[PDB]
């Protein structure tokens, strides 16, 4: 029905509201709701192409003008040709959403398992109930980075052992 | 960081179909136009009808 494309789009208006950076992409899905309900509204609004002679014409008694508009009326029958202008923009369109699209789903996915084995490397080993600054050290050369970085700088106080770790002192 | 991650996998499906249909929707709103055209043939046809 055109419920499954209103759906899948005010579904898609709240989606966009969990995206950010893409602040006028339901705005263009606003426009094509509006038009798509002026369709269905145009289409109710209708007069049918033909005249009315079966009552109207014999309601007329001058009837000469009655035959000529039916004529007129019957030859500009196409009064409007088909259009499908929408299959070389449509195409190439989906195109450049595919790739788009396919790109970020796999993106997304591969984070989520690189995510779940990261979580799972956490819980299964971890030096919590014995930690030794040679572990971390082995671990991180970043340890020895800094700390030679602050030999180097000259200075022995380093905020890091005193907001969150201890600092008792007897003064 | 895996809650930021979830958002967007099931959008990256949906879109897509988003996507298609805002320009399938398009194409009908060109026929309809079709239907205008004849629409207001009929109009100025039955208001002369209705003069005479």
């Amino acid at each position: 029905a055109k419920s499954a494309a209103n759906k899948l789009d005010w579904a898609k208006v709240i989606s966009s509201l969990r995206i950010t950076g893409s602040t006028a992409t339901q705005l263009s899905s606003f426009k094509k709701r509006n038009d798509e309900a002026r369709r269905q509204l145009l289409e109710l609004q209708s007069q049918p192409t033909e005249v009315d002679f079966s009552h109207y014409r014999s309601v007329l008694k001058n009837t000469s003008v009655i035959d000529k508009i039916e004529s007129y009326v019957k030859q500009y029958k196409p009064v409007k040709i088909d259009a499908s202008k929408q299959l070389q923009v449509i195409e190439s369109f989906e195109k450049h959403a595919m790739t788009n699209a396919k790109e970020t789903e796999s993106l997304v996915s591969k984070e989520l398992k690189d995510l779940q084995s990261t979580l799972d490397n956490i819980q299964s080993a971890r030096p919590f109930d014995e930690l030794t600054v040679d572990d971390l050290t082995k671990i991180k050369p970043e340890i020895d980075a800094k700390v030679e970085e602050m030999v180097k700088k000259g200075k022995w106080d380093v905020p890091g052992y005193k907001d969150r770790f201890g600092n008792l002192n007897v003064m | 960081r895996i809650d930021s991650v979830s958002q967007l996998q099931n959008v990256a499906e949906t879109t897509k179909v988003l996507f298609d249909v805002s320009k399938e929707t398009v194409e009908l709103e060109s026929e309809a136009f079709e239907l205008k055209q004849k629409v207001e043939l009929a109009h100025e046809a039955k208001a002369v009808l209705d003069s005479w």
